[PDB]
């Protein structure tokens, strides 16, 4: 879908009507786009936090893994995710019995499949932001992404 | 109506989807029931 | 080419020709003390002006059928045929509904239409359908 | 035959207990269509022995 | 698109999509991929 | 109906208030129900701005763009809402409100003019000199000249083509709470007035064996109106936190004031009187009919709790009961809804420190009669 949108955006003048219409479409589907962007950047931050060393501090089991409670408080101490996103990450975790979460595989589950769509979303937002600038609506999406 | 009964009912059981579409279509065409069970007719099953 | 949208004020009218007179009526109901709805004529406004304070209705949701079933089991969109809608009264703030009472003597299957205090039931949803094949 | 068809289109007992919305509404439509007093009257007229 | 939305609403309450639901989403999404590719090919060359 | 949706601009189908020029005065109606027969329109300035008397709905007479933006100089109908009477041009006076039966485009059509000289509209800085449409007559104050005339201006409006100094007006919308309450006042007053007329139609005329003296009377409609009015004036729930319950007390208090200031209190007092004059359900069956007597007990009971709901928590409405203090105590010994009258009395005495000032020995004997 994003590739088709880019093809519509081919050969676009600055403040072209197609670019303005695509911005209007995005801001009419604001909530859905916000959910998509949050989904991508939440797992990007998750990979960054797993790579961070404070998370390694909270990890204590010798065989890897981490208790669900330890995950909750560690990812709360990083102070980058709210409560709902914290619970959503807990839900998306494997949650192996005894509340053991293999954080390495958890972080790498959504890294490769979501890369191709994530890049094209970045290209779409960059193309829009540079072909219809001074747009009050689009800066919100830029900041969210 | 005999054909419709054979379609809807089977093995002492009522097929839910067939029953649903059958009642929806029958109720969609109010003239199917006859002079009784219609407000224009003004008569019921007893009068029938 | 304007389309009706969610969360706007709108009136429901019907044109019927009786005694070679093409009356145009609009549905209304006071709600409080009389839940039942009746239609007052909007035609002949010059002689008998109509009543507009209780005949106006606000759209609340224009949800699809499957999403309706899911919401039952648990903006500013645009309306499309096949969608079921929720209507709220203007003065009454009560959602229009189909009641189980049958004071309409003419037809046994004919049910009364009246306002409802809440909207948790499925009685306040109306699936619109196309008029013509066009 | 019409009444027998409606009875064979009546929803199941376990469905109506579980509370299927469509089953409840179909039974409601049948209830509105066929009034009970008509049934007991039609049973009350006897045969010709 | 409307049919896929209706299918998603059908599974909206369910916790886990079963095997038949996964297969049917695969069919619909593959067909949507082909439709999207053809729509893209109608405009990839800059045909105003 | 909302063809154009602009914030801060006047739109059709929007009830509002017309403060002529200064904020102090506004377009009003006759004070009581019979002082001017609810026909003479005035320019009274004061506490009436809060009341339902100061309220007018501009319905666009033009069926096209009904409820849409009000364009400059467009025909339209002013409605009182509270009485359901369209303001219109009259021949015996300048202009008065008329019934919808008497409402026609030749009389009810007005329009908003930018300038008083011959040759869009915003809620703020309106300053529009309104003018009749079918005629060139111009709405101007009478300015009557305290003993000679009351302190409020009460400048009755006259339709006369003279251009006075100030014909500008300010359109300020009222709250949805105010509009809803006023519409309840109109519908409920109409229902109970017709109910009173039925009471008078079979007043003292024995039914005998046929139909009652008058036509059928709405019993179930009055029952539903009684119930949802009681629920409307239900007190705020105690378990709410301070801010909720205080705000709800404030809203309930002003709603009680609005309903009391429009004669609804006296209306229900009249209803309960003419239901008292039939002492028993047997009496109600004898005159008004057995079918109407079936619900007499319920109607009387819910009337008493309606009265209690209206007066409870408001000092002013219950202080008005000083003149009718004996009125409550007289019906106290009645067998039907005795707890109803007694609760009404209790609210009166607790919330008014003056009924108890004028309490007399015979009244105390009546209370001891209740105990005995």
């Amino acid at each position: 879908m994003v590739v088709m949108l880019l093809s519509l955006l081919e050969g676009n003048v600055v403040n072209g009507m197609i670019a303005r219409q695509m911005v209007d479409m995005l801001v009419e589907s604001s909530s859905n786009v916000e959910m998509i962007l949050k989904f991508f950047d939440m797992f990007l931050k998750l990979k960054d936090i797993v790579g961070s060393e404070a998370f390694q501090d909270y990890v204590t089991d010798p065989r890897g893994l981490i208790s669900k409670k330890d995950f909750q408080k560690a990812m709360d101490s990083q102070k980058q995710f709210t409560g709902p996103e914290i619970q959503f990450l807990l839900s998306c975790s494997e949650a192996d019995e005894n509340e053991m979460i293999n954080f390495e595989e958890f972080a790498n589950r959504f890294q490769e499949p979501a890369r191709d769509i994530g890049f094209n979303v970045a290209v779409l937002l960059t193309n829009l932001s540079e072909h219809v600038p001074h747009d009050p609506r689009l800066r919100n999406f830029l900041e969210l992404a | 109506l005999d054909f419709l009964r054979f379609a809807v009912f089977v093995n002492g059981e009522s097929v839910e989807e067939n029953a649903n579409v059958v009642v929806r279509l029958l109720i969609r065409k109010p003239e199917c029931f006859g002079p009784a069970l219609r407000g224009e007719g003004g008569s019921g099953l007893l009068a029938a | 080419v304007q389309f009706l949208r969610t969360d706007d004020e709108v009136v429901l009218q019907c044109s019927a020709t009786v005694l070679k007179e093409q009356l145009k009526l609009c549905l209304a109901a006071e709600g409080f003390g009389n839940r039942l709805c009746f239609l007052e004529p909007t035609s002949n406004a010059q002689n008998v002006p109509p009543d507009l304070a209780i005949c106006c209705f606000t759209l609340e949701q224009s949800l699809s059928v499957r999403a309706l079933q899911e919401m039952l089991a648990n903006g500013h969109r645009t309306l499309l045929y096949g969608h079921a809608i929720l209507l709220r009264h203007a003065h009454s703030r009560m959602y229009l509904s189909c009641l189980t009472t049958s004071r309409s003597m003419t037809d046994k299957l004919a049910f009364d239409v009246g306002l409802q205090e809440d909207a948790t039931g499925e009685a306040c949803w109306w699936t619109m359908h196309p008029a013509s094949k066009q | 035959a019409l009444i027998d068809l409606l009875g064979r289109c009546a929803p199941e007992m376990h469905l109506i207990q579980a509370g299927k919305g469509e089953a409840l509404r179909i039974r409601a439509i049948l209830r509105s269509l066929v009034p009970l007093d008509d049934l007991v009257g039609i049973i009350s007229l006897p045969l010709q022995i | 698109q409307e049919s896929i939305s209706d299918f998603y609403w059908y599974y909206s309450g369910k916790d886990v999509i079963e095997e038949q639901g996964k297969r049917n989403f695969s069919k619909a999404m593959s067909v949507a991929k082909q439709v999207f590719n053809s729509l893209t090919e109608y405009i990839q060359g800059p045909c105003t | 109906i909302c063809s154009c949706c602009e914030e801060g601009y006047v739109t059709g189908g929007h009830v509002l208030r017309l403060f002529h020029g200064h904020m102090d005065e506004c377009l009003t109606i006759s004070a009581a129900d019979s002082d001017d027969q609810r026909r003479l329109v005035y320019y009274e300035g004061g506490a009436v701005c809060t009341h339902a008397r100061s309220l007018w709905r501009l319905e666009p007479l033009r069926i096209s763009w009904s409820g849409s933006h009000l364009r400059w100089g467009q025909p339209l109908r002013i409605r009182h809402v509270t009485t359901g009477r369209y303001l219109a041009l009259t021949e015996d006076q300048g202009l008065v409100v008329v019934d919808a039966c008497k409402a026609h485009t030749k009389a009810t059509s007005f329009c908003f003019r930018v300038s008083k000289e011959k040759l869009e509209i915003k809620y703020g800085e309106s300053l529009c000199f309104v003018q009749h449409v079918a005629s060139g007559l111009w709405l101007t104050y009478a300015a009557p000249d305290k003993a000679l005339r009351l302190g409020v201006l009460k400048k009755k409006a006259i339709l006369h083509q003279e251009g006075h100094m100030d014909d500008a007006l300010f359109l300020t919308r009222c709250q949805q709470e105010e509009s809803q309450a006023a519409r309840m006042i109109h519908s409920t007053a109409g229902l109970y007035n017709q109910f009173i007329k039925g009471l008078d139609s079979f007043s003292g005329k024995p039914r005998g064996s046929g139909p009652p003296a008058g036509p059928a009377l709405p019993i179930e409609a009055v029952i539903l109106s009684l119930q949802d009015l009681i629920g409307y004036f239900e007190p705020p729930s105690e378990e709410l936190q301070h801010e909720e319950k205080q705000s709800k007390l404030r809203s309930l208090r002003n709603r009680q004031s609005l309903f009391q200031e429009e004669g609804m209190l006296s209306l229900v007092l009249n209803c309960i009187d003419r239901l008292n004059v039939y002492t028993t359900a047997a009496h109600f069956a004898e005159y008004a009919g057995e079918e109407a007597a079936e619900s007499w007990k319920e109607i009387v009971n819910l009337l008493y709790e309606l009265l209690a709901s209206l007066i409870r928590g408001n000092r002013a409405n219950c202080a008005l009961f000083s003149t009718n203090l004996d009125w409550v105590v007289s019906k106290l010994d009645r067998l039907e809804a005795s707890s109803g009258i007694l609760e009404v009395l209790y609210c009166v005495l607790i919330e008014s420190p003056e009924v108890l000032n004028i309490i007399q020995e015979n009244h105390i004997k009546s209370i001891i009669s209740l105990l005995d």
